[PDB]
């Protein structure tokens, strides 16, 4: 989110760590791929935003806007370096489901109702510290629709700040960082 | 002056002998080969504007007195060498930092961006025009032509036409189109978008993905070919507006939320307005309503139900869930708690309007036959309904009435949508030397010279524009007198014809004359008689021209006189002229004043109808006529309304219907036991002051059966005038924190006491002063501008060669770049110099006045005189602080008053529009209305400077963009002002100590934003808000009359009325054969005029609103 | 429905498919309770659900 400028370095280093692909091949496979330029049209800005309007991909459906510069750049990566239009929109959603958080509904049907990232919710210095928030959340949302009994007839959500409304703008509530870290030390 | 004065002279000789640039004359003044001459320029062409090698012509002041002050400053306590006035440890670093800066002259910003002395001023011909038309370039893409030269046409249109490829190419790629998926949730970055013109047309909507289930709205119909698509006029224009409000919500809400979380403390509306349209345009649920619950309290006014919403105060719950803010026009707590304790006087009582239906309800229930001879006649019973006892035999008054009134703002209705296209022909979007408000009037008196016209060469020089709006006029002109030569069309065979002088054919237009020119024409010839003779004259000629004013002339004469003598048409001929032309030059009957005046008490003028003795057999005179129908159609309409209708239900002229009521109150001596007041509304003579209010009135209380009997209508009412509060809301919060004025006067909390009232009083009068006196016409404000730059200095070139009375490039650059925005800040600058006038006039005094403003405005000593001798005939001034006027008819007529209104202009003018840079101001003392406008000129030189602006003006040559979003503001807040400043005015009375609650309730933010969006000239332009929106008052004057069933209705004739070709439905056949009920495209027609200019189509004016205020920063509160 | 069955308390899903199945109007389309083929159609559905 800092430097969304040259995502591809962190394409680079994600699978030297967590698959196990030594660099001297994905070197080859660059050079290899210098003669031939695929640009079968493609890239430009009407197939990203008919890619992003379909209810098959569940996870590039839904996407903070803080968000958009990245997964472009990891897509173009992607489909630059292998031959596949469909092997693309995959590790895309896997990179996007490992950096971030879904929150889901009590009903028996388990529609999504958010999606956050893995740094509006740490809580102190040790990088495991985002196990918290969620809970602080969900429990949150469970102790506020209990207090309103109409809130069922419109839409809870949690939109990315971090914000809890409803489609009417009457309940609007924000989630501060330092009064939680203040707070649990003492508790 | 009281300076300079030398070099001057020396410029003034240089450029005789014939020197260009400043290179020349710098080389000259200082030898090269001594003493640098390289950053001696720069300093130079930096203060000034002009580059260094680009030509002068130093016969202009604005290049002259401009380059004489950038060079004695280079020439020669005192901080750092301060070009303003006031009226307007050192070891670390601190003295290495202070002493090195050196001091420059200050930046022009109007010269660096725009550069406006290069422009050329050539005048266009037809097949220059010809060829630009035929060469196929859309209208945004003028401003590069504009300005050139002759030799350089096909050039510049190469260019154009090379960007509009461009253009088409990026759009085609799929760049701009990211705008419909929304803002809320996942979509574009709203400070960060920059649309593409061009795709007015293509037609798209609103559909957010967040609020729909994807079974609901399956997919997309791929995308436009981008070669055939079009639109009409309004049905897909709303989903438009709605895209660009939007985007203007969007932002905002981004720009509160950085600058709340950034100190450590607009989200309501953007989401509910979003959840509308998205559930709108798929037919879903709509997610955006929050029900009544049981046992909660609720109120009602004028038959509305309400009660109030929890965590947001100010707005206010419908009865099926709709939530509306505090700001909106039609909220019915506002209005309560207005009429309530802000402003009593101008009650609901004072605003109310029942229609003919209640008057002749109770009119109907009478004793006295005669009365009631006439009753059955003027009024329709309601005791019929298939059970009438009598009314049968045909149409009555009533009846007349509503179908004509039904008609007419049809009409007005498209005559706005047809008049506002043309004005984007490139004839007038190219024409820089001449002000933008002469526009319509010229249109207007372009096509009524060519309709009377019978060779029809004038009809072949029209552009292709105007060709609808002369057919519109030609064909109702037709009709109204085809139906007042013959009133038996209605149902009734013994009604005669009211029409003076039928025999022979044509088309007439009514006749006003003004009467400043005839002032003007009878000071030049010295005599009222010289204009007689010279009327009479330009009449006779006509007579000897034509064959066919011979043949009228002289079969009339023939007819009116028995005798026959081939001698007596040569007395018989001038003896009728000479009482005509006496008619006109030794009274006032025909002016505009007597026709056209406001309001009357009682019936004063009904014997004689004016707007019928204007004809005449004959045939310059149009010298003395007026040219302006927005303000003369309506009136002629009304009148003529009234005696058709008097005429074709009783059967008695206007005149017999008159005498009748004191023939009757002859015998009202006795203390016996509404005929006056039912033929005074019959007529068109009610008071019709703030008729806007009733306007809206109407709609707020009949909301409810459009909600039941359509959808779609009511969500698009709900969404425009919603955009419209937001808007009012975001330009009070950014007024708050810029201007320290606004801030003063809203941060009140008690009385003010002694000095304050007395300009808080001057600041009212001023306005009145101004509104009472002003010209009506456009040739006398250009003679009156023009006598006074002859009365400063000119040469016999000048009067000579083009020169000519159009003048806007004699001005300074400020008026020819960015031109409509200047006149509301010259328009109160007036205001306020009219008053300390006349204050001086009356109390003698001298802390602001000054003698140097005779010898600058050009006034000799009589006029002077004769001013100050008037005003202190006509006004007083009351211990208490109020101005009073004695007479108001006749101080309007009179020769000084034109000398006032041009002192106070050119004052005005000269001391605070011309002088550029802040340095440059001398004055002795400012005044109340002096600050104001100089805060809000400083507002705009910031906004200017920024860099959004002189991006946007790098990528497209497109100036006409930024006049129209820098134009709302100052509309706005100087709507602001005087609420304020009446609202502290009226609390200064309450002797308890009740002004602190009243000051608590009238001057919160919620009031202000409401008080200047429904105040202010957003109306429906020069038309108005009562004439574009007043004909919903049939569907109210429909359902009262049987409620105090059935309707079966006959079957609309196969012909129905969706389908009818425009032009050709308001002849004679369109008016007796049409339906006059209410359907929903009056709802939504009405709706969006009312709200074109400040909610357009296109989202430029938008994003610049948008990146302005970003820079700037609003008040956060809290 | 969920309105007259609260969706905490008992399903309120499988009693819904039963609803939109026997009537034809789809779970979020809009409604227009003021006509009488869309009135008596729901009155009917229902009755027999709660016996």
């Amino acid at each position: 989110a800092l430097y969304p400028d040259q995502a591809q370095l962190f394409s680079t280093f994600d699978q030297m760590d967590k698959i196990g692909l030594d660099p001297q091949t994905m070197i080859e496979a660059d050079k290899q791929a210098a003669s031939q330029s695929r640009e079968m049209r493609m890239e430009s800005d009407k197939a990203w935003q008919e890619l992003k309007n379909d209810s098959r991909n569940k996870d590039l459906s839904r996407l903070p806007t803080s968000l958009d510069a990245s997964a472009r750049k990891v897509w173009d990566s992607w489909y630059y370096r292998t031959g596949n239009a469909d092997a693309a929109t995959q590790q895309t959603q896997r990179w996007l489901n490992e950096n971030t958080v879904t929150f889901q509904s009590e009903g028996s049907d388990g529609k999504s109702i958010g999606m956050v990232s893995k740094h509006q919710l740490m809580v102190g210095d040790n990088p495991e510290s985002w196990q918290v928030g969620r809970d602080i959340i969900d429990t949150a949302r469970k102790q506020l629709i209990k207090a309103n009994p109409w809130v069922v007839n419109s839409q809870l959500s949690v939109v990315e700040s971090i914000f809890l409304q409803d489609a009417t703008g009457t309940i609007r509530i924000r989630y501060d960082k330092e009064l939680v870290g203040k707070l649990y030390r003492e508790q | 002056e009281s300076g300079v004065r030398a070099l001057g002279k020396n410029l003034l000789s240089y450029g005789r002998q014939g020197y260009d640039s400043i290179e020349k004359i710098i080389n000259r003044w200082a030898p090269p080969n001594e003493n640098d001459t390289k950053a001696y320029i720069d300093s130079v062409v930096a203060a000034t504007g002009i580059p260094a090698t680009q030509s002068l012509d130093l016969s202009n002041q604005d290049t002259l007195s401009a380059l004489a002050q950038a060079i004695s400053f280079h020439e020669t306590i005192s901080p750092k060498t301060p070009p303003v006035s006031a009226n307007v440890v050192k070891n670390s670093m601190v003295g290495v930092a202070i002493r090195a800066g050196q001091t420059e002259d200050s930046l022009d910003v109007i010269g660096d961006v725009f550069n406006p002395t290069r422009w050329n001023n050539h005048k266009w011909t037809r097949e220059e025009l010809d060829q630009i038309r035929n060469a196929g370039v859309l209208p945004q893409y003028y401003g590069v032509i504009t300005g050139g030269s002759p030799q350089n046409l096909t050039e510049l249109i190469n260019l154009a036409l090379e960007n509009q490829k461009l253009d088409q190419e990026k759009a085609k790629a799929g760049t701009g189109a990211q705008l419909a998926a929304g803002v809320i949730g996942a979509g574009v970055d709203p400070l960060t978008y920059v649309p593409i013109a061009g795709q007015v047309g293509k037609g798209g909507k609103l559909v957010n993905k967040m609020f729909t289930v994807a079974a609901q709205s399956g997919a997309l119909a791929g995308v436009s070919e981008m070669a055939r698509t079009s639109v009409a006029g309004g049905d897909a224009h709303v989903a438009e507006a709605i895209l660009g409000g939007a985007l203007f919500g969007g932002g905002m809400t981004a720009i509160a939320d950085g600058l709340g979380r950034a100190l450590g403390r607009f989200a309501g509306p953007a989401t509910r307005l979003e959840a509308r349209e998205t559930a709108r345009n798929v037919d879903g649920q709509d997610l955006s309503r929050l029900p009544i619950q049981e046992g909660e309290q609720t109120f009602s006014h004028q038959g509305v139900k309400f009660a109030d919403v929890p965590n947001e105060p100010g707005s206010v719950r419908l009865e099926d869930g709709s939530i509306l803010i505090g700001e909106n026009p039609l909220n019915p707590k506002t209005r309560q708690v207005f009429d309530e304790v802000i402003e009593p006087e101008r009650a609901a009582a004072g605003v109310n309007l029942g229609g003919l239906t209640e008057i002749g309800l109770k009119l109907l229930r009478s004793e006295n036959p005669e009365i009631r001879g006439v009753a059955a006649d003027l009024v329709r019973s309601p005791t019929g309904m298939q059970s009438g006892a009598s009314g049968k035999i045909g149409t009555t008054a009533s009846d007349v009435f509503e179908r004509l009134r039904a008609v007419d703002h049809r009409f007005y209705n498209d005559i706005d949508d047809a008049v506002t296209e043309a004005l984007k022909d490139p004839y007038f979007q190219t024409a820089f030397w001449r002000d933008s408000g002469a526009f319509r009037q010229d249109i207007y008196q372009r096509v009524s010279m060519a309709i009377e016209d019978g060779s029809g060469n004038l009809k072949a020089e029209l552009t292709p524009g105007e060709l609808k709006v002369y057919d519109l006029l030609k064909n109702q002109f037709d009709a109204k007198r085809e139906m007042m030569e013959n009133p038996a069309m209605f149902g009734r065979p013994d009604a005669q014809s009211i029409f003076p002088g039928s025999r022979f054919k044509g088309t007439y237009v009514p006749h006003v004359y003004s009467s400043q020119m005839k002032e003007l024409y009878i000071k030049e010839l010295g005599s009222p008689e010289a204009l007689q003779e010279a009327i009479k004259k330009s009449w006779l000629t006509s007579y000897a021209s034509r064959p066919e004013v011979k043949k009228r002339v002289d079969e009339a004469l023939l007819e009116a006189d028995p005798t026959l003598t081939p001698e007596g048409l040569a007395a018989a001929v001038d003896k009728y002229a000479n009482d005509k032309a006496y008619g006109i030059s030794h009274t006032e009957q025909f002016e505009r004043s007597s026709v056209m005046e406001e309001n009357i008490n009682g019936l004063v003028g009904l014997e004689n109808n004016s707007f019928l003795e204007a004809r005449n057999l004959f045939d310059s005179v149009n010298n003395l006529r007026e040219w302006d129908m927005d303000k003369i159609v309506p009136a002629y309409n009304r009148r003529v309304n009234g005696d058709i209708a008097i005429m074709a239900g009783t059967g008695k002229t206007t005149k017999e219907m008159k005498d009748l009521v004191e023939t009757l109150m002859n015998k009202a001596g006795d203390d016996g036991k509404t005929l006056r007041d039912t033929l005074k509304i019959l007529t068109g003579r009610a008071r019709r002051d703030g008729a806007d209010d009733a306007a809206f009135a109407t709609v707020m209380r009949t909301m409810t059966d459009l909600a039941f009997f359509a959808k779609n209508a009511y969500m698009g009412v709900q969404n425009l005038t919603e955009i419209g509060g937001m808007l009012a809301r975001g330009n009070v919060r950014a007024m708050l924190h810029g201007v320290p004025m606004f801030r003063d006067l809203a941060f009140r909390n008690k009385k003010v006491g002694a000095s304050e009232i007395k300009d808080l009083h001057n600041v009212i009068f001023g306005k009145e002063l101004d509104d009472s006196i002003r010209p009506s016409k456009q040739d006398v404000i250009d003679r009156l501008r023009s006598y006074s730059d002859l009365g400063r200095g000119a040469a016999t070139a000048l009067g000579t060669a083009k020169y000519y009375t159009g003048e806007l490039a004699v001005r300074s650059p400020f008026t020819k770049v960015l031109n409509g925005t200047t006149n509301y800040l010259l328009d109160a600058g007036r205001q306020g110099f009219l008053s300390d006038i006349v204050e001086h006039s009356l109390t003698g005094s001298k802390r602001r006045f000054d003698d140097r403003w005779l010898k600058t405005a050009g006034i000799s000593d009589e006029q002077w005189k004769g001013i100050k001798s008037l005003i202190r005939e006509s006004v007083t001034r009351g211990p208490d602080g109020k101005y009073t006027i004695k007479d108001k008819k006749a101080f309007s007529q009179d020769q000084r008053a034109m000398d006032l209104w041009r002192m106070g202009d050119t004052i005005a003018d000269e001391t605070l529009l011309r002088p550029h840079k802040l340095s440059n101001m001398d004055a002795k003392a400012y005044g109340p209305i002096a600050k104001t406008v100089l805060q809000f000129k400083n507002f705009v030189i910031k906004s200017i400077n920024g860099r959004t602006m002189r991006t946007f003006y790098n990528a497209t040559k497109n100036n006409r963009a930024m006049d129209a979003a820098l134009s709302t503001v100052m509309s706005m807040g100087l709507a602001g002002m005087y609420y304020m400043a009446q609202a502290h005015i009226k609390a200064y009375a309450m002797q308890d100590g009740r002004d602190r609650e009243y000051l608590k309730q009238a001057l919160n933010p919620t009031m202000i934003g409401y008080a200047a969006l429904s105040r202010s000239s957003h109306l429906g332009g020069p038309l108005g808000v009562a004439n574009i929106l007043g004909g919903i008052a049939g569907y109210e004057d429909t359902k009262m009359l049987r409620s105090s069933v059935g309707n079966f209705l006959e079957q609309v004739p196969a012909f129905g009325y969706a389908a009818n070709v425009g032009a050709t439905a308001y002849n004679l056949a369109g008016y007796l054969k049409a339906d006059t009920r209410v359907n929903e495209r009056d709802y939504m027609t009405g709706m969006y005029n009312t709200f074109r200019e400040l909610v357009p189509n296109d989202p430029i004016t938008q994003k610049l609103l948008l990146g302005t205020f970003e820079e700037q920063g609003i008040h956060i509160k809290d």
